[PDB]
DNA sequence: AGCATTGCTACGTCT
């Protein structure tokens, strides 16, 4: 406590839950869908968009849902959150799949 | 529609 | 043995001559192949 | 009184036309109209009984006058340990003919005689893997020597069976897969299940996300599982005084299984 | 003399109506109107089997006019490696049937006929696990051929038996377990067995927090412990001549194990 | 209350 | 047509 350079920001601890792991070089279909290890996948605005490289952030222990990302101007920028295609009534993990 | 079990043997009868 | 613990995964009848025919081609290396051919390797020169 | 004939109701079966069931019917159409033999498999309570059992009746038998009937899709289940006998005596019986005591090969010429005439082009055996390794051999030559699409129907209990004989195995290798549902058409199959079966006054919302969820469950996307609870749920719910159908009742009949 | 008529009483076996029997017997009658195939499960000596008796006694055959009786439960045990005919001829011999010499077939065709008529709603099978493997056939094909709810009774040497095939398996599913009981439950029971079973000459107040103990340390809560250890002390009592049962005689007899 | 096997066997019987 | 991406299998290599 007195040897720290100032008071650290306290973070919020969904950005560290944003600091998930990541895929990349996979491509978005051209259409409102995803796909990530032979899994299927939905996605809200992914529509606005032709086949094209990708970027998707996942949590391993609750792999229902996936953050998808953009390069725009050579910087990552959100797509959407996406999910797999009518999983709702449960939840998956990335280790059971 | 309904298909009715019991239906489907007047049906068929 | 073996063979017959994994030759049933085929389906396969199990009989003299397809438990040869499951012998004929184990040509297609590993430790336990190693230290086999190795061990037997050394006795073959009894006369 | 109002009760005990909507428990009658509840405590019958019904048939719902499903998406695999759509599927089945227009793969028999194909088998049938080839006649070719084949094998359909899956889980217990997948719903391949009642799929059969619908084709059956959907191609039921012509009558013309004075003539045996035409009857294109006999649907046999053998008792277990089914013999020769037994399977000749099935099939004779389904096309309204009664059996004169004699040998098997009296059984045998009286069966090819009635597959012919009254014109049979499919037989569905349910539960194939009731029948003796013997008696495969006279399915095998009522595939061989008739055209007739013989149509195997069992868990995988029957692939096992099947396997141990190379001769039927070759056969009967065409096949369709049962599967178990779930997610979109689970959720349209427990929205029919409400709509079309349930037929309770007040609506049980089981299209609810949560109900979904318990649903899914103990169902596991059986959809023999799915109608068993939805019914024991409602005889419960309707001898208790409920208009409806209601997790307090749905979850004890949920957590019975 | 008096004490060898209390001897007498006590060396036979009695019906007391607990709270577990009571659950069973509403659950059951829920099975019944539904149809509903399910099992009863639960170890050793829990008092299914007295539960399963005492519910086939209140729903007794009704006599009716030169008709054949109407049977609403059948509850059988079979004998140890139960066929297919062993099966059949413990059905319609309970039906008050005798059975012919025949075939399987004949067996069959005839407990699928006295199985209507008699009206036949419920078929308990205890010792369900005693069935042979190929005899689940049947039962299967009478659960689901007439409205009947089969009720397989074992312990959970059963469930071994029932998953060796998802056929019984997924027609079985719903079950009910009878547990071991314990704490006020216990000592109610523990109460009632005084008071009500063994109606001894002076009371030994069974109520009493520490040889409830005694009684715990041999009983571990079966039901068929504690029936057997009283009727063990309040024989050798009376043999005695001990009015009551002492702790004396209690933890001789807890001993014993 | 309470019964017996014996009375049962010719009550319900 | 063209590949192009997607989901496994090494063969290390390190703790
Ligand atoms: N299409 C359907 N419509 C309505 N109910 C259905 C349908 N399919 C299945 N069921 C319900 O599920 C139960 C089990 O279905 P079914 O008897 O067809 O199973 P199965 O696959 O033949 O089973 P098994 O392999 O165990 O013999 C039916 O008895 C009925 O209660
Ligand atoms: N409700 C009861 N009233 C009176 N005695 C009982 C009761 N339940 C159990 N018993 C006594 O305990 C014994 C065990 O009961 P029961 O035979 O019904 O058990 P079970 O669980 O069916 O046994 P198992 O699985 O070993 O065949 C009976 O023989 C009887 O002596
Ligand atoms: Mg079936
Ligand atoms: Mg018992």
């Amino acid at each position: 406590e007195a040897g720290l350079p100032t008071v650290p920001v306290p973070i919020p601890e969904r950005d560290l839950d944003i600091c998930l792991m990541k895929q990349s070089r996979r491509t978005v279909q051209r259409g409102g869908c995803l796909q990530f290890q032979n899994l299927m996948y939905r996605g809200e605005y992914l529509a606005g968009y032709a086949g094209e490289t990708v970027n998707l952030r996942f949590d391993p222990r609750d792999i229902t849902t996936i953050l998808v990302y953009r390069q725009e101007n050579n910087q990552e920028v959100f797509l959407t959150r996406a999910h797999a295609q009518g999983l709702e009534t449960e939840q998956l993990a990335l280790d059971e799949a | 529609e309904v298909w009715d079990y019991e239906q489907l043997r007047e049906e068929y009868g | 043995e073996a063979a017959s613990r994994r030759l049933r995964t085929a389906g396969k009848t199990i009989s003299n001559q397809s438990l040869l025919q499951e012998v004929v081609d184990r040509d297609a290396k590993e430790r336990q192949k190693l230290e086999q051919t190795v061990l037997r390797s050394a006795a073959v020169d009894e006369s | 009184e109002w009760l005990q004939a909507e428990i009658a109701r509840l405590k019958g079966k019904s048939i719902v036309p499903l998406q695999q069931v759509k599927t089945l019917h227009d793969w028999l159409d194909g088998k049938r109209k080839a006649r070719k033999s084949c094998r359909v498999v899956g889980e217990s309570r997948t719903g391949k009984t009642v799929a059969c059992d619908a084709y059956r009746y959907r191609h039921k038998p012509q009558q013309e006058a004075g003539r045996p009937p035409t009857v294109p899709v006999v649907y046999i289940r053998p008792h277990q340990k089914c013999g020769p006998k037994d399977l000749f005596k099935k099939i004779t019986e389904y096309l309204k003919y009664r059996v004169t005591k004699g040998t098997v090969s009296d059984f045998r010429d009286r069966t090819i005689e009635v597959l012919k005439g009254c014109g049979v082009e499919m037989l569905i055996i349910d539960e194939a893997d009731r029948l003796k390794p013997e008696t495969f051999a006279d399915v095998r030559d009522i595939a061989e020597d008739l055209g007739i699409a013989v149509v195997l129907v069992g868990t995988d209990r029957l692939d096992a069976v099947i396997k141990r004989d190379e001769q039927v195995l070759e056969r009967f290798r065409a096949h369709l897969r049962f599967g178990k549902l779930s997610g979109e058409d689970f959720k349209n199959t427990v929205e029919m299940w409400e709509q079309m079966v349930l037929k309770l006054p007040v609506s049980s919302n089981l299209k609810s996300k949560e109900m979904l969820r318990i649903l899914t469950s103990a169902t596991e996307g059986y959809i023999g599982r799915l109608d068993e609870i939805l019914r024991e749920a409602a005889i419960r719910s309707l001898s208790r005084g409920l208009k409806k159908i209601d997790k307090a009742v749905l979850q004890e009949v949920a957590k019975e299984y």
